RNA sequence: AGACUCUGGCAUGCUAUUCUUAGAGGGACAAGUGGCGUUCAG
C-alpha cells in the first residue's frame, strides 16, 4: 500500500499533536429619454410646458431678425455647458 | 418580417401527423399548438401559430380528393396503434 | 387630456381638417406643432405615420397662405426651430421631424439653411443620449442624400470631424450607420480625403468598405407539405393489352417517372 | 442595404395586490381586409 516509514512518521506525528493537545488542556484550567417607458400624465405635462416655451421664444423679439443665428447660439451655449 | 426553417419544418411534421386535429382560425391552432407540442419558447409558438393558419387557410382551397385519403391513412395509422 | 392610442387616429381628423383650411387659422397650427412632433415619437407606429403625413399635409398648407413659397416654408422651419433647444426628448423629436421634412421639400429650403442646420446637426452629434445621436446620423444620411455635392464638398470635413470624435461606445453601437455614412461619403468623394481626415481606427473600416467596393463590380397536400431531351421521354404501362388506337390511350401514357423528434412518454412530441 | 439573442407599451387576472411593489401566467403571430404580384415567395 504505503511504506512503513510514512506510516511511523505519521503515527509519530499524530501522537505529537496529541501531546500538545493534552498540554493546551491543561493549561487552559488554570424622466426617461424614451417616451414610450413613460407615462401619458408626464407626456401632457411635456407637451403643455413645450407649447409654452415656443410661444414665449416665438413672442421673444430676438427671434424674429435671426432664428437660425440665435439657434445656433443657443445650441453652442448649451453645449458648451455639456 | 421574413421567414425562418425550424418553424415551418416543424409545421409541416406537425401537420403530417396531426392533420385532424386542427381548425381554421387562429385561436384553436393556437390551442392544438399548447395541447399538441410542448414548444418552450413562446416566440417559435407563435410563428407556429401563424404559419399552420396560413397553411389551413391555404390547403383547404384545394382538391377535396387528396384531404380524404390522407384522413383515411391518419385514420388507419391511428387505429393499428 | 388625449390618451396615448387615441393620438393615432386625432391627427388623421387633424389631417383632415389641414387640407381645406384657409390662410386666418396659423394660430391653430402654431399651437398644434408640439403634439404633431412628439407624435412624431409616439409609440405606435399608426400615430407616428399620421404625424409625418400631417406634417407634409401641413408644410403644403403653408405652400397656400403665401406668395413665395421659400419664405413660407422658412416661416415654417422656424416655427418648429425651437425644438433643437428644451428637453432631450423633444429634441430628438424635432430633429426626427426635420429629418422626415428634408426629404419632402428637397431644394425648397434653400441649401445654405440646411447647411446652418446641418451644423446644429454636428453639435447634436456631440450629444450624451443615444437617440439624440441617432436622429442626428439619421438628418445626416438624409442630407447626404438630398442636397447636393457641390454644397457637401465645403461642409464634408465638419462633419465627418463631428463623426469622428463621438466615443468608443458610442461608435461601437451604431457601427451600421456610421459604415452606411462612410461608404456613401467615398462614393460621393474622394476616398484618399475620408482617408486623410478621419482618425487612425475608422481606417480599418474604410479599407473594409473600399474592398466592399472591389466585390462589388399545386394545391395537393404532398406538393405543399414538401421539404423546400429530358422532357420528351415518355413511360408505357402493361391488364389488357395496350390498344393505340383506343380513345383513351392516353391515361395509359405517362410524362414523368412513375413511383424526426423524440416521443416523450406521454407521446407528445418534443420540439427545440 | 443587421433576416443574430433577449425584450417593452395593456393586464382592475394568480401569488405576499384596483393607486407603489416583484415571481409567475396571458397578450401579437403579419393574425384580418383591399390592391400589385411567376398566382407562390414577397
Amino acid at each position: 500500500v504505503l511504506p512503513k516509514k510514512e506510516k511511523m512518521k505519521l503515527r509519530r506525528e499524530q501522537w505529537l499533536q496529541k501531546i500538545e493537545a493534552i498540554k493546551l488542556a491543561e493549561q487552559k484550567h488554570r424622466r426617461p429619454s424614451e417616451l414610450s417607458r413613460m407615462s401619458a400624465a408626464q407626456r401632457q405635462q411635456l407637451l403643455e410646458e413645450e407649447r409654452t416655451r415656443f410661444q414665449e421664444l416665438l413672442a421673444s423679439p430676438a427671434y424674429r431678425a435671426s432664428p437660425l443665428v440665435a439657434i445656433g447660439q443657443t445650441l453652442a451655449r448649451q453645449m458648451q455647458l455639456e | 418580417r421574413v421567414r425562418t426553417k425550424t418553424v415551418k419544418k416543424a409545421a409541416r411534421v406537425i401537420i403530417e401527423k396531426y392533420y385532424t386535429r386542427l381548425g381554421n382560425d387562429f385561436h384553436t391552432n393556437k390551442r392544438v399548438c399548447e395541447e399538441i407540442a410542448i414548444i418552450p419558447s413562446k416566440k417559435l409558438r407563435n410563428k407556429i401559430a401563424g404559419y399552420v393558419t396560413h397553411l389551413m387557410k391555404r390547403i383547404q382551397r384545394g382538391p377535396v380528393r387528396g384531404i380524404s385519403i390522407k384522413l383515411q391513412e391518419e385514420e388507419r395509422e391511428r387505429r393499428d396503434n | 387630456s388625449t390618451s396615448s392610442p387615441a393620438k393615432r387616429p386625432r391627427l388623421k381628423c387633424l389631417l383632415h381638417i389641414v387640407r381645406k383650411l384657409s390662410a386666418e387659422h396659423k394660430e391653430f397650427i402654431t399651437a398644434l406643432i408640439p403634439e404633431v412632433i412628439l407624435c412624431t415619437k409616439e409609440v405606435s407606429v399608426g400615430a407616428r405615420k399620421n404625424a409625418f403625413a400631417l406634417l407634409v399635409e401641413m408644410g403644403h398648407a403653408f405652400l397656400r397662405f403665401g406668395s413665395n413659397q421659400e419664405e413660407a416654408l422658412q416661416c415654417y422651419l422656424v416655427l418648429i426651430y425651437p425644438g433643437l433647444v428644451g428637453a432631450v426628448t423633444m429634441v430628438s423629436c424635432s430633429i426626427l421631424a426635420l429629418t422626415h421634412l428634408l426629404f419632402e421639400f428637397k431644394g425648397l429650403m434653400g441649401t445654405s439653411t440646411v447647411e446652418q442646420l446641418l451644423e446644429n446637426v454636428c453639435l447634436l452629434l456631440a450629444s450624451r443620449t443615444r437617440d439624440v445621436v441617432k436622429s442626428a446620423l439619421g438628418f445626416i444620411k438624409v442630407a447626404v442624400t438630398v442636397m447636393d455635392v457641390a454644397h457637401l464638398a465645403k461642409h464634408v470635413q465638419l462633419v465627418m470631424e463631428a463623426i469622428g470624435k463621438l466615443s468608443d461606445d458610442m461608435r461601437r453601437h451604431f457601427r451600421m450607420k456610421l459604415r452606411n455614412l462612410f461608404t456613401k461619403f467615398i462614393r460621393k468623394f474622394g476616398f484618399e480625403l475620408v482617408k486623410r481626415l478621419l482618425p487612425e481606427e475608422y481606417h480599418r473600416v474604410l479599407v473594409n468598405i473600399r474592398k466592399a467596393e472591389a466585390r462589388a463590380k399545386g394545391d395537393s397536400i404532398e406538393e405543399i407539405l414538401a421539404d423546400s431531351r429530358q422532357r420528351s421521354r415518355a413511360w408505357l404501362k402493361e391488364d389488357e393489352p395496350l390498344n393505340f388506337l383506343d380513345p383513351k390511350v392516353a391515361q395509359r401514357v405517362l410524362a414523368t417517372q412513375p413511383g424526426g423528434f423524440k416521443v416523450s412518454a406521454d407521446g407528445r412530441l418534443i420540439i427545440r
